[PDB]
């Protein structure tokens, strides 16, 4: 399984722009 | 001074060319112009023995030229409306060590083709000349008019054909764009071979570039 | 004038004006382009009219700001959160307002 993103950081002119989870995979990973 | 077949065939997916200077990189773009649509009617000429075909052509705001060469038979292009001394025309012509343009109001030689194309030019607006320089090879032009200017894009391939024009495709770079202000509607091949003339549409292409922004 | 790189400025190229960050590019460029654009309709590189370098045009930071706070029924205090930016560049522009 554009916009701004941080991974180093970019951004875009469009004024777009995605938040990280508060949960990430691993913590998912550990809770199943 | 002056001395004096219309062969269907297909244009495949040829006339192709880059629509502006802007540069692009691995994407696909979608736009409208004036393209040779595919798989188009195509009309041949030929300059064989005693047959050279050089009528006049309509131009129809825009139209595809190529040419198959072995001895540099065709020389260039006479570009204007009444096609005489009574209004401004363009010439544009490989002159053997430069590429001569020139927008007068000329005295052309009915059947032109030593320098054989008018005896006289009047009330010049547009001198240009390239520099200096001194079948097998096949000849790609576009011509275009946008606000006052001839557009003109080329480009080359080798081949290995004797009447036909062969099939696939090729886009083309820009090499002038001519102030030349003048009314175009007709135009004459000029000889000193076989070329080929289609017309262009405003029709919608999708452009497939690649890594360095080339169209593949 | 000179060109000034690797921050942001207000630039002024030959048909081309605006606010970002200059840096030094790659980008294949055909002897017949003057500049690029993104996948989306934003200019993306410049070819420079005097000395023929290209260069890529970023964004100048920008983003939300938030502050967390406990409630000030229980006392005054307050962190600031810079969504999407580098500590490097926030600390350089508050010394540099
Ligand atoms: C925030 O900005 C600072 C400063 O630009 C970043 O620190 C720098 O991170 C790079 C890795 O991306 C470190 O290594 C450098 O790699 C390049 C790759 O070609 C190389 O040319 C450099 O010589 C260097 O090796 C660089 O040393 C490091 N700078 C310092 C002073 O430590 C920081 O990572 C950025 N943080 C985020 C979240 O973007
Ligand atoms: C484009 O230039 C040609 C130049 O040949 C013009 O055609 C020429 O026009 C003159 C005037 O009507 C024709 O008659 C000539 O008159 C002079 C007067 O002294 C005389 O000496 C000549 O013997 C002749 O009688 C001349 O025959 C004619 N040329 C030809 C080949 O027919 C033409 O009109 C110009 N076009 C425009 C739109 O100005
Ligand atoms: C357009 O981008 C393509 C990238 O695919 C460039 O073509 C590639 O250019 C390299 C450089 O000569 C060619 O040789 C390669 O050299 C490396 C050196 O270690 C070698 O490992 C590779 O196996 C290869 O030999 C590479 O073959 C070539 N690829 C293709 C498909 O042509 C291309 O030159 C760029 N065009 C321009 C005008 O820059
Ligand atoms: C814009 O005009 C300036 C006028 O000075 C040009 O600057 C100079 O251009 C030359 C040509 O590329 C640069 O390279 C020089 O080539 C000679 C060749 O023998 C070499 O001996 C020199 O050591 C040097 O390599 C020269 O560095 C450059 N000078 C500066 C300060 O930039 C400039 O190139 C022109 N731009 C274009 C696109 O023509
Ligand atoms: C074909 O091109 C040549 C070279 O450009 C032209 O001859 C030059 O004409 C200029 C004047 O415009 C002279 O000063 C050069 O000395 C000429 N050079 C040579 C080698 O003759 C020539 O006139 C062009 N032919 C036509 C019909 O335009
Ligand atoms: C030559 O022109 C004639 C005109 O009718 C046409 O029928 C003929 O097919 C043309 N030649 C070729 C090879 O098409
Ligand atoms: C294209 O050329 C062929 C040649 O026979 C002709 O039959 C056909 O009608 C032409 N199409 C158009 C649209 O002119
Ligand atoms: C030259 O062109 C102008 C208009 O562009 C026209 O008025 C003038 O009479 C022309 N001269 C000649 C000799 O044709
Ligand atoms: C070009 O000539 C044709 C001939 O009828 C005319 O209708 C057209 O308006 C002319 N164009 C210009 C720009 O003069
Ligand atoms: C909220 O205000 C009341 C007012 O007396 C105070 O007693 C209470 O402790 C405050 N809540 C907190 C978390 O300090």
């Amino acid at each position: 399984v554009q916009y701004g993103e941080c991974l180093i950081c970019a951004q875009k002119f469009n004024g777009l722009t995605v938040l990280p989870p508060l949960l990430t995979d691993d913590m998912i990973a550990a809770y199943t | 001074r002056c001395t004096t077949n219309y062969t269907q065939h297909t244009s495949s997916m040829r006339g192709v060319y880059y629509p502006d200077e802007i540069f692009r990189s691995d994407t696909l773009y979608l736009t409208q112009d004036l393209f040779l649509p595919f798989y188009s009617n195509v009309t041949g000429f030929h300059t064989i023995n005693h047959t050279f075909d050089n009528p006049v052509i309509p131009f129809k705001d825009g139209i595809y030229f190529a040419a198959t060469e072995k001895s540099n038979v065709v020389r260039g292009w006479v570009f204007g409306s009444t096609m005489n001394n009574k209004s401004q025309s363009v010439i544009i012509i490989n002159n053997s060590t430069n590429v001569v343009i020139r927008a007068c109001n000329f005295e052309l030689c009915d059947n032109p083709f030593h320098t054989m194309i008018f005896d006289n030019a009047f009330n010049c607006t547009f001198e240009y000349i390239s520099d200096a320089f001194s079948f097998k090879h096949l000849r790609e032009f576009v011509f275009k008019n946008k606000d006052g200017f001839l557009y003109v894009y080329k480009g080359y391939q080798p081949i290995d054909v004797v009447r036909d024009l062969p099939s696939g495709f090729n886009t083309l770079k820009p090499i002038f764009k001519l102030p030349l202000g003048i009314n175009i509607t007709n135009f004459r091949a000029i000889l000193t071979a076989a070329y080929f003339v289609g017309y262009l549409k405003p029709t919608t292409f999708m452009l497939k570039y690649d890594e360095n922004g080339t169209i593949t | 004038t000179d060109l000034i790189k690797n921050q942001c400025v207000n630039f002024n190229f030959n048909g081309l004006t605006g606010t970002g960050v200059l840096t030094p590019s790659s980008k294949r460029f055909q002897p017949f382009q003057q500049f690029g654009r993104d996948v989306s309709d934003f200019t993306d590189s410049v070819r420079d009219p005097k000395t023929s370098e290209i260069l890529d045009i970023s964004p100048c930071s920008f983003g939300g700001v938030s502050v967390i706070t406990p409630g000030t029924n229980a006392s005054s205090e307050v962190a600031v959160l810079y969504q999407d930016v580098n500590c490097t560049d926030v600390s350089t522009a508050i010394h540099a307002d």
